């Protein structure tokens, strides 16, 4: 579950990180001198990578989802345990509050 | 149908990328100085700078396109994607059914106890003289 | 009255098999699955036509007290009543565990047995199962078995009264929506 959705946080950040290296390397082609032609050539390969393997991810999630969609509203619940559940935790404050009044009553014999 | 939908956000997916590569292209393609005929230089520069502006205004709409994308996958599967509501259900399962037996055996054991506390009074009240 | 029987059947490959089984936890109804064991033995009386009858006895080996189990399936019908769906005459029976013993004195004598193991849930009155069919040798034992293939085997059976159409729409429904996973379809019983 965090698995599938973790990819699409990274995926966001590696947009993030597209469009920043779209920016970077016309920031380095606006220079007056741009010296580090090889580093510019570092961010051109770094923004098609990032390109790239965005495309992949993403295709690779849209065909797992084409695999696994039914188009079914998924008939399944966990309804009837979480009831049962909420039946116990009020017999047990039904039984603590009758400790309590019993513990009142013997501070009321034992008072005088 | 949801095929239709699946085969919908391959075609955005496509869309986009193919705009984002496309626009950057284009940006460095008129970044070529080019020598001039007929184009009378300040006109020249004035098109290539509206040219510039609006490409990069594309490629930040299609980056938003694709975080859009991005949004609707995770609402698919966050909603019919069924294995991981299988998990989701039976870990719900498990968790409330334990915390039931916990509160079942603390119940039977103060019930005992009280049991025997109940005893012990029971005799000393109706054994009582008065 | 009589009732009849109506399959689809298919198949699927076991390492794909569980995302098919939390598709059909999903589909199917809020249940657990059941993993059901059991013996199957057919049993053929050779009598005077040239159709020997023809009868299916099962024993749940898994679960203790569960009565054995006779079936008798009939000839599937020609009619175009229901196209989509394996429509046949279905007998089935609860009985005690003497069974073979009986059987062996009405004239019936064994012809195969295999053991079935595998998952089963339902859908309304649809009852999907997905189980391996594993092939007996040493022929008394239940313990010297093989796999008979790879792939595990899916029936969807709806078990009703004679004639009692828009069932099969249902299960043609209920196959779709299965579709990129198993294909189900109507098999004719011939080769």
């Amino acid at each position: 579950l965090a698995n599938e959705r973790l990819r699409a946080l990274e995926d966001i950040e590696r947009e993030i990180g597209a469009i920043l290296q779209n920016a970077g390397t016309v920031i380095l082609e606006l220079s007056k001198e741009k010296t580090n032609e090889r580093l510019l050539d570092r961010q051109a390969a770094a923004f098609t990578a990032s390109v790239q393997h965005v495309e992949a991810e993403l295709s690779a999630q849209i065909r797992y989802l084409t695999q696994v969609a039914t188009g079914q509203p998924h008939e399944g619940s966990s309804y009837s345990s979480r009831k049962d559940c909420q039946m116990a935790l009020k017999r047990v404050d039904y039984a603590r509050l009758k400790l309590s009044d019993v513990a009142r009553t013997c501070e009321q014999m034992l008072e005088n | 149908s949801k095929e239709t939908l699946l085969q919908s956000y391959n075609k955005r997916l496509k869309d986009d990328i193919k705009s984002i590569m496309d626009n950057f292209t284009e940006i460095i393609k008129t970044a070529k100085i080019e020598d001039e005929t007929q184009v009378s230089r300040a006109t020249q520069g004035e098109q290539d700078n509206y040219e510039m502006h609006v490409r990069a205004a594309n490629i930040v709409r299609a980056g938003e396109s694709l975080m859009k994308l991005v949004s609707d996958l995770k609402q698919f599967l966050i909603l019919n994607d069924f294995p991981s509501v299988n998990e989701a259900i039976d870990q719900r399962n498990q968790q409330l059914r334990t915390l039931q037996e916990e509160c079942d055996r603390k119940l039977i054991t103060l019930r005992d106890e009280i049991s025997i506390d109940l005893y012990e009074l029971e005799e000393e009240y109706y054994s009582s003289s008065s | 009255i009589n009732m009849m029987e109506y399959l689809l059947q298919g198949s699927v490959l076991d390492h794909s098999l569980e995302s098919l089984i939390h598709r059909l936890r999903g589909l199917c109804d809020n249940m657990e699955p059941e993993t059901f064991l059991d013996h199957e033995m057919v049993f053929l009386l050779k009598g005077q036509q040239a159709s020997p009858f023809v009868l299916r006895a099962r024993r749940s080996m898994d679960r203790a007290g569960a009565p054995w189990h006779l079936r008798y399936l009939g000839q599937p019908e020609m009619g175009d009543k229901n196209r989509h769906a394996l429509v046949r005459n279905c007998v089935d029976i609860a009985t005690s565990e003497n069974l073979t013993d009986f059987l062996m004195e009405m004239g019936f004598r064994m012809d195969h047995e295999f053991v079935a193991k595998g998952h089963l849930f339902r859908k309304g009155i649809m009852k999907i199962m997905v189980y391996k069919i594993f092939r007996i040798l040493v022929p008394g034992n239940t313990d010297s078995t093989e796999a008979l293939s790879l792939s595990y085997l899916v029936e969807l059976s709806v078990v009703a009264p004679a004639g009692q159409d828009m069932v099969s729409d249902d299960m043609k429904n209920f196959a779709e929506q299965l579709k990129p996973l198993v294909h189900l379809e109507k098999i004719d019983p011939k080769r």
